[PDB]
């Protein structure tokens, strides 16, 4: 019994979680990789709109207050105009925290036309070091990445890594691992991204880029025919 | 400290009243998850109208959701007057302590934690909110979450719904129909339930 273990020792139970040919895979989505793309804005004081064309995945990171133990708010994460920028088909991950963003983020996804078909757990280990919202029953160790879909499995649903040090925001690269591995399409957005997230393969949007090389017009060049439909995970055609 | 108290029954016809009130409900129901199952399920309906704000007046609802009903059981955690406050994950392992492998291979499975009224001197914040544990059958949920319970609540009376033999425990009531007839010890309860149920025939 680990929760029996951590109420004597401060090991939480996942501490103790052992050994936690797709190089094929993970080639064919480098080879199709777009160059990365990247854009400074205020997302507040932007009309999203402008980010064209439509996307096949968005990866959606808002800074909740939680996260330091601007700040956007469930308020202000829920005003996002998503559903304009979001292909038909298309998917969001959206990471929720450990809160109210459970509940709050689940209202987003419906509120911008998805329906929730995965519950990914980002679940901390503190090997190298054995605070609470007032509601809270339990300590609490993981956050929530809830992926949607709208319109019509190498991996788990776990990612297990050490608790970041304090008020490092990051959250674990392996969640773009996850994301390629469903060869979803070669639109990818990812909204509150940093210098620090910046990967070939997506258009990273955020207020605290330093630079910006996103221009609507080379973006669209990427995907225009004979390309529009590729998944992501298939060779570029001759040229 | 009571010992096992079970009652073999279709919880949506019980008068779940004569049992009294409890510091913790806990409830593993049968989901209609929109799948074919080896086991029988509960319309959404009948799941949204179980006699549930009867059974506290202040204290906690551990509620066991897969699949759609991580939404409907947090549609059924608010009609039935609770706050969502905690989300429990159980990460599956085998013997091994490694993890047992849809968009994705399902790890874990969740136990939603709701809040009513104005819990008072429970130990909140002594257990974490991950369980990692061996599966030792299907459809059973791991015997470390009583122990959490115990914790947090210690010697406080609770019931299961939809609970199996397995899972009758001192100081818990539990209720299903697949537990072996009525063992009932708490006078209480023996005295509610002679008087509503004189022929014993729920
Ligand atoms: C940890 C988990 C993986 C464990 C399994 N979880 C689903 C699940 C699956 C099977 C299952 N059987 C029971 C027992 N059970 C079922 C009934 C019962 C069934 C009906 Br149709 C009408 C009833 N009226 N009154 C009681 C009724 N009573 N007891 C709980 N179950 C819960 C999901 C999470």
């Amino acid at each position: 019994d680990y929760c029996q273990h951590f109420v004597d020792t401060g090991h939480r139970p996942q501490n103790f979680i052992r050994d936690v040919l797709i190089r094929l895979k993970d080639e064919l989505i480098a080879k199709s990789n777009t160059p990365p793309m990247y854009l400074q804005a205020d997302i507040e004081a932007f009309d999203i709109r402008e980010l064209t064309p439509k996307f096949d995945v968005i990866l959606l990171e808002p800074p909740l207050e939680e996260y330091y133990r601007k700040c956007w708010t469930w308020d202000d994460i829920m005003k996002l105009e998503i559903d304009e920028i979001a292909a038909p088909r298309s998917f969001i991950f959206l990471w929720c925290g450990s809160g109210e963003g459970l509940d709050l983020g689940r209202v987003c996804l419906r509120k911008w036309g998805y329906r929730r078909c995965e519950d990914i757990c980002w679940i901390k280990t503190n090997k190298n070091n054995p605070t609470l919202d007032p509601k809270a029953v339990f300590q609490r160790t993981k956050e929530h990445c809830l992926m949607g879909i709208k319109g019509t499995n190498v991996d788990i649903d776990l990612i297990i890594t050490e608790e970041p040090e304090i008020g490092n925001i990051e959250k674990p690269v392996e969640i773009f691992h996850i994301i390629e591995h469903f060869c979803l399409g070669r639109r990818r957005l990812h909204l509150f991204g940093r210098d620090s997230t910046i990967r070939p393969g997506w258009l990273t949007v955020g207020p605290t880029l330093t630079n910006s090389n996103y221009n609507a017009e080379t973006y669209a060049s990427y995907f225009s025919a004979p390309n529009s439909y590729l998944t992501g995970c298939t060779e570029e055609i001759e040229r | 400290l009571f010992p096992p108290q079970w009652i073999c029954c279709d919880i949506r016809y019980l008068d779940v009243s004569i049992l009294g009130k409890f510091a913790v409900v806990m409830a593993d129901p049968p989901w209609d998850i929109h799948m074919e199952l080896p086991y029988g399920t509960l319309t959404d309906d009948e799941m949204r109208r179980l006699n549930i704000p009867v059974l506290q007046d202040d204290g906690f609802l551990f509620l066991w959701v897969t699949g759609r009903a991580m939404e409907l059981g947090r549609e059924c955690l608010n009609l039935w007057g609770y706050e969502r406050v905690d989300e429990i994950i159980w990460v599956k392992t085998n013997q091994l302590q490694r993890i047992i492998r849809h968009w994705l291979n399902h790890g874990k499975e969740h136990c939603l934690v709701g809040v009513k009224g104005n819990p008072q001197g429970f130990n909140q914040g002594l257990d974490c909110d991950v369980i990692v544990a061996e599966v030792r059958s299907t459809s059973h949920k791991p015997d470390e979450i009583y122990g959490m319970i115990e914790r947090l609540s210690p010697g406080t009376r609770k019931i299961e719904l939809f609970g199996r033999p397995h899972n009758v425990q001192p100081n818990w009531i539990t209720l299903g129909n697949q537990l072996d007839g009525i063992h009932l010890l708490d006078p209480d309860v023996v005295a509610r339930f002679k008087q509503r149920y004189p022929d014993g025939i729920i």
